């Protein structure tokens, strides 16, 4: 279907477009418009993705220049498989539709686990392993050395493609990463750093928020990406938790004592090299005195620790002589390591300022900022320079160095917080360091800097401005998608009292009453015996669970449960928890009922999907409201308001009910899909709490069903089923919810798209 | 030899029918029996429960279906009563164990991992478990006049039917209702006697019992013996139409079964109604229908014969 | 005045339907009706493979639940080529009934056979004849009670086998003993009655 939005063609490969698509189209246009950064907020299941697919391939097509790469910025490898998938089929009607294969190259990115076909490096269970063995095995040291004797360690995939793979690119086309692997395993070459090479070649980049956010990990992209390429950011929510997460270091006791060995074993080493050859540290010495642009430009292939956090003005000023020579950086982590486990000693919780501990660093180890700012670059070269291929074991002297280099430079914006005893057992020693960042834009402050422009989207994002305060920028729209139905698909309802009336909220001062409890496993029940198979509850924390899971089992009610339907509970270990999610759908699609029950942040809520039939039912027991004893919770909300005037209790209440939004608004692919979402609290009849719910599906929210009793959520719920499950026919949805290609003419349909969507 | 028995027992009138047959050398046992020739639910354990009765009676009713499907779940019972069951312990002490054991007493982080872990496992067990055309018709004037023979539709004489019809017309327009004319006391007289019983229209009249003429005894036999008849035709016209050279000798072979069955048992009814000379035509029908199979039989040989002329 | 209790079991409804319809001729179409008022059931075994023998066996499956609608049973029926209703009220479950009660069209696969079929009159015998053989009819004498001797009724013209009651078609030879008017009640599907066009009486100016 060809499509006309304000001028532009676009080859839409479905027979009919939403409405909502229709706006999403023009006002993704619009902001293109201007190469400025924009936040537009789509309900999920209407196709967002193909449409902004649609839209970038046909200004691509009209305009190279504008948009020279586009960028795509994931979460998980299956969403990277979809949208490899959807824009191959995009293609594949584009060259139907033209009759010739355009020069279009698409790629997809991923780390090397995902991409190594060496079978010595495949039985390797983590990823850290699978880098570790892959650059002991494709060192350039090692490489040359190699060259000279074949019974040397090697990996023949990466040779052949620096031999082969590199004069020859890729073919103009889509590939997945099992494509990767076969051409890979035919042509004998890595994909890892054969995709690497293509980068600069692929016309669009697809791959996770890791690969560009972290500082550690964005020049690895960001070096083949120039001024005029537009990045996406797709359900980036928590964009602001995962650039906190890579911006925050944590070190324990045992990561000490791994520290102190691998510092002895280190030491040891660079002894026994001096014995056998001294020239190395001079000419290491001669290398660094002269510049440090001569090693790190002329070998890309020793990227494996590469420490890009640092402006790029840090690097031209070069080591400090006190610390040049080997033994003296070696004696210089030695103090600093006796200085931390020191300051770690302390009994009682200590939270300081990146400056306070530097001063007293300064005054106690005679340690300055400026030998200290080039800790990573001096650790770089110190590891390169020994030919060390176990890297592995000395991760926690790199990231030793890592957390000192960050407080030698960054200072605003972080809190050092030493708890020797763990929150949850206080009882044990557990002497941890959180080095925690609350400016998560200074991730993001770059990329706004750089590129042409920035799309983030997301199915959750209730609040329009608190996102360009998280991320310190102005985006040029700021517009909210009203949803169309034809036909009511969703039925939230709030059940804030329980059959014996009792007053249902999930505080921690209720969360361990038993008579919440007891409502809940009766609602369950209810649910069991009347909502179809698919059921999935939501609590709000792990603990909460397993005592009302435990409490359930000793009243007998959960007995009458399992009856009903089969019951499958998720654990900590995620390897035991994807087989419970996999004999979940089996039963869900064997006929027989299965109850899932897991936490708003457990790995449920994050990246698993529900099908039509297996998003029937969701309920969230409560607001999941963070746990307020992690002082690295506190620490950030007294930064926020100290920075940006909001509110502690604003900000938890936003965090909650974003990962509402993000549990239950998962349960919905489409017009076809239709689920029931239940809120098992009293306190989402509050103002506040409820308005901070997506608009798509806070104006489905009847207020007939607020507050309502279990007898009254079930009745509701089985009108709602009985409506839902008649048959219906895609025509009904034609001019009022799904538009085919004359109604696009109307120019009264035209003006109803208009009035649909809305800019903040 | 022992699951034939227990067939005919729990069917005497088929053992008779059996004994008819075989015993008679009418049929062949062989030939005889060639023609007459659960989920599992998650609740087997909450639902059942140790029953306590009045006065400490544990109602146990250990029934198999409960052991099996605690056996497809649970392998481990099944290999703890095979290793114990009947030579370490006995069934019922094992059973005890079982519900005086953690394993059925799930009932604090550990207990509540241990009731979690315990859950899943039987959930994954149950689920394991539970694997082991458009039409256009041309003629539509046939439905119009359908499986009514042609009638007698006879059309009229020329136009001066049509004068006749006028006549009507001028006879009819000047009409005046009359009430003597419509009935007369002959005519009352001859309705009444066509009404009356014995007449034409009442035909006919009443009727003989032949439940009494026909002993109940000899109505069981005649009953019997039509099933039997009944039972050998369809095997025969089973086989028909025959297009396999075997239909041939099993049609020849019930033939046989049918001759020596009218022999052995039709016969000697018959002077059983002969002896009491009963005036009710009963084996009338039997002789009507072998004599049609027969007749059926014949002339399909017939047409084999001619066939391969 | 049954006892409700336990839990539903498709698998083995179907396998036994599908049991006593595989000897069926294929012209005979094969269409099962299943009322599920329970949302789970229970399988010994794997349906899927069950319904792939279904789907070889053309039969057709229609499912009419009461609760709400289940994945597994609108697959089946979809796959089947029947169809899945979910009951609203008791007039909705009578309408969803009254609609089923029209055969549903014939598919490609339908086959198409020239079945023949014998029309016995009603062969009544009379006492005051001497050709009067009361004869037990063979559908009764499947009874426990003893039959009835009638004096006539209806004999099979290819066996001479007597039945009472019809259109039942014949044991012995299997010919099926329809009536002319058994034969004619289904012709109004034939020609179905077009709905006529709704005129308001405002509007039209005619017989009143
Ligand atoms: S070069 Fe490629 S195939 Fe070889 S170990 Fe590294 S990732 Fe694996
Ligand atoms: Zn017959």
């Amino acid at each position: 279907m060809k499509l006309n939005v304000d001028g532009l063609l676009v080859y839409f490969p479905y027979d009919y477009i939403y409405p909502e698509q229709f706006s999403y189209m023009r006002e993704l246009k619009r902001t293109l418009d201007a190469k400025g950064h924009g936040v537009l907020e789509m309900p999920s299941g209407t196709g967002k993705t193909v449409s902004l697919l649609a839209l970038i391939m046909a200004y691509q097509r009209a305009y190279p220049l504008e948009v020279t790469k586009l960028i795509y910025c994931s979460r998980t490898v299956p969403e990277i498989e979809k949208v490899i998938e959807e824009l191959r089929k995009l293609l594949n009607f584009y060259e139907k539709q033209e009759g010739e294969k355009l020069p279009f190259l698409g790629l997809a990115l991923s780390s090397r686990k995902n991409l190594c076909i060496h079978p010595e490096v495949t039985p390797l269970r983590f990823g850290k392993d699978v880098d570790g063995k892959c650059h002991s095995l494709t060192a350039s040291y090692v490489r040359a050395q190699y060259q000279h004797d074949t019974s040397l360690p090697h990996c023949r995939f990466y040779e052949e493609f620096d031999a082969h793979g590199r004069e020859v690119p890729l073919p103009a086309g889509i590939y997945n990463l099992d494509d990767l692997k076969a051409l890979g395993r035919r042509q004998g070459w890595c994909p890892y750093f054969l995709a690497r090479y293509s980068i600069l070649h692929a016309n669009v980049v697809v791959y996770s928020y890791h690969y560009l956010l972290d500082p550690k990990i964005a020049d690895l992209v960001s070096k083949e990406l120039a001024r005029k390429a537009v990045v996406v950011f797709d359900e980036a929510h928590n964009i602001d938790n995962v650039c906190i997460d890579s911006m925050s270091v944590n070190l324990t006791r045992r990561t000490l004592d791994r520290c102190q060995g691998n510092l002895e074993t280190l030491q040891k080493t660079v002894l026994r090299i001096k014995e056998t050859d001294e020239q190395r540290l001079r000419d290491e010495y001669r290398r660094l005195v002269e510049g440090l642009r001569e090693a790190s430009a002329a070998r890309e292939t020793d990227a494996h620790l590469a420490n890009p956090v640092l402006p790029d003005e840090v690097l031209q000023e070069a080591v400090p002589g006190s610390i040049r020579t080997a033994e003296h950086f070696l004696g210089f982590l030695r103090r600093l390591l006796e200085y931390v486990k020191w300051r770690l000693r302390v009994q009682h919780v200590v939270q300081e300022s990146p400056p306070a501990f530097l001063s007293g660093l300064a005054q106690r180890v005679c340690i300055q900022r400026k030998p200290l700012r080039f800790c990573a670059e001096r650790l770089r070269s110190l590891l390169h320079t020994l030919e060390i291929t176990d890297l592995a074991d000395f991760s926690p002297l790199t990231l030793l160095a890592n957390f000192a280099t960050l407080v030698s430079t960054y200072a605003k914006g972080f809190t050092i917080i030493i708890e020797p005893f763990d929150d949850r057992t206080p009882t044990i020693a557990n002497p941890i360091l959180h080095f925690s960042c609350m400016d998560a834009s200074l991730a993001i402050k770059p990329v706004f800097e750089r590129f042409q422009s920035v799309i983030i989207t997301s199915g959750t994002l209730s609040p329009l401005d608190i996102y360009p305060k998280i991320l310190d920028f102005h985006p040029v729209t700021m517009a909210t998608f009203t949803m169309t139905l034809a036909r009511v698909c969703l039925c939230p309802m709030i059940i804030g009292r329980g059959n014996d009336q009792v007053a249902i909220s999930s505080k921690f001062e209720t969360r361990e009453d038993i008579a919440v409890i007891r409502n809940y496993g009766n609602l369950l029940l209810e649910m069991s015996a009347v909502v179809p198979d698919g059921i999935v509850a939501f609590f709000t924390s792990y603990q909460y669970m397993e005592s009302t899971v435990a409490s359930w089992y000793e009243q007998g009610i959960l007995e009458n449960i399992q009856r009903n339907k089969l019951l499958f509970i998720e654990t900590q270990d995620g390897a035991e928890t994807s087989v419970a999610l996999e004999k979940y759908q089996e039963a869900c699609e064997n006929g027989r009922g299965a109850i899932l029950l897991s936490v708003a942040r457990g790995k449920v809520s994050e990246g698993i999907d529900f099908v039509h039939h297996y998003g029937r039912a969701v309920i969230m027991f409560g607001v999941p409201y963070v746990y307020t004893q992690s002082r690295i919770l506190k620490a950030r909300l007294e930064y926020l308001r100290d920075q940006f005037q909001i509110r502690e209790n604003d900000f938890l209440t936003f965090d909650a009910m974003r990962h509402a939004a993000q549990c239950v608004g998962r349960a919905i692919r489409g017009k076809t899909d239709y689920g029931l979402m239940v809120f098992a609290d009293k306190r989402f009849a509050r103002g506040d709490k409820r308005g901070k719910l997506p608009r798509w599906i806070q104006e489905h929210l009847t207020d007939a069903n607020l507050n309502l009793t279990v007898d009254e959520g079930v009745q509701v719920a089985k009108y709602f089923l009985r409506q839902m499950a008649q048959p219906f026919h895609r025509e009904d949805q034609l001019g009022l919810s799904l538009l085919s290609l004359e109604q696009l003419e109307s120019e009264e349909t035209l003006k109803r798209i208009e009035q649909i969507a809305q800019q903040l | 030899l022992e699951e034939k028995n227990r067939m005919l027992q729990e069917d005497p009138v088929l053992f008779q029918l059996y004994k008819d047959l075989v015993v008679s050398q009418v049929i062949s046992a062989e030939e005889f029996w060639a023609n007459r020739l659960v989920g599992i639910s998650a609740a087997f354990l909450a639902d059942v429960r140790p029953q306590t009765d009045g006065c400490n009676g544990l109602r146990y009713n250990l029934t198999s279906d409960i052991i099996e499907s605690i056996f497809r779940t649970y392998p481990a019972v099944k290999m703890k009563y095979a290793e114990n069951v009947p030579h370490n312990m006995t069934e019922k002490e094992f059973w005890t164990r079982f519900f005086q054991s953690h394993y059925f007493h799930r009932d604090k982080e550990n207990s509540n991992a241990a009731i979690i872990k315990r859950f899943n496992h039987h959930s994954a067990m149950v689920l394991a478990a539970g694997l082991r055309i458009a039409l256009n018709l041309k003629k539509s004037d046939r439905y119009y006049h359908g499986p009514t023979p042609i009638q007698s539709l006879q059309y009229a004489t020329s136009q001066d039917i049509i004068n006749s019809f006028q006549s009507i017309r001028q006879e009819m327009e000047a009409y005046t209702p009359k009430l003597t004319q419509v009935l007369s006391s002959s005519a009352a007289s001859s309705t009444i006697t066509a009404l009356s019983p014995g007449g034409a229209l009442m035909q006919g009249g009443t009727q003989q019992a032949i439940n009494q003429m026909v002993p109940n005894d000899i109505q069981s036999e005649l009953k019997h013996l039509y099933v039997a008849v009944g039972e050998l035709l369809r095997h025969f016209w089973s086989c028909f139409p025959v297009n396999t050279p075997f239909l041939e000798e099993k049609v020849v072979k019930m033939k046989s079964n049918l001759e020596r069955f009218q022999v052995t048992k039709l016969c000697p009814f018959q002077e059983k109604i002969r002896r009491q000379y009963l005036s009710t035509n009963l084996v009338s029908h039997i002789e009507e229908m072998l004599q049609t199979a027969y007749n059926k039989l014949h002339t399909w040989q017939s047409r084999r014969l001619m066939k391969k002329t | 005045d049954m006892t409700c209790h336990g839990e539903p079991s498709l698998y083995n409804s179907l396998s036994i339907a599908m049991q006593t319809l595989k000897h069926m001729p294929g012209h005979t179409s094969r269409e099962v009706l299943i009322i599920f008022s329970s949302l789970t059931t229970c399988d010994p075994s794997n349906i899927y493979d069950l319904i792939k023998t279904l789907k070889a066996a053309k039969i057709r499956v229609s499912v009419i639940g009461l609760s709400a609608e289940v994945r597994v049973c609108t697959v089946l029926a979809r796959e089947t080529g029947g169809t899945y209703h979910v009951i609203l009220d008791e007039s909705h479950y009578k309408e969803l009934l009254t609609h089923h009660v029209s055969p549903p069209p014939a598919s490609s696969s339908s086959e198409c056979s020239l079945i023949r079929m014998g029309f016995p009159q009603h062969t009544i015998a009379s006492l005051s004849d001497q050709d009067a053989k009361p004869s037990f009819s063979m559908a009764h004498l499947d009874g426990n009670t003893e039959p009835g001797l009638t004096l006539g009724g209806y004999f099979c013209p290819q066996c001479r086998a007597k039945y009472c009651e019809l259109p039942v078609e014949c044991k012995i030879c299997g010919l099926t003993l329809v009536s002319a008017p058994h034969l004619a009640r289904s012709y109004h599907h034939l020609f179905p009655l077009d709905a006529f066009q709704e005129i308001p009486l405002e509007e039209y100016n005619g017989e009143r």
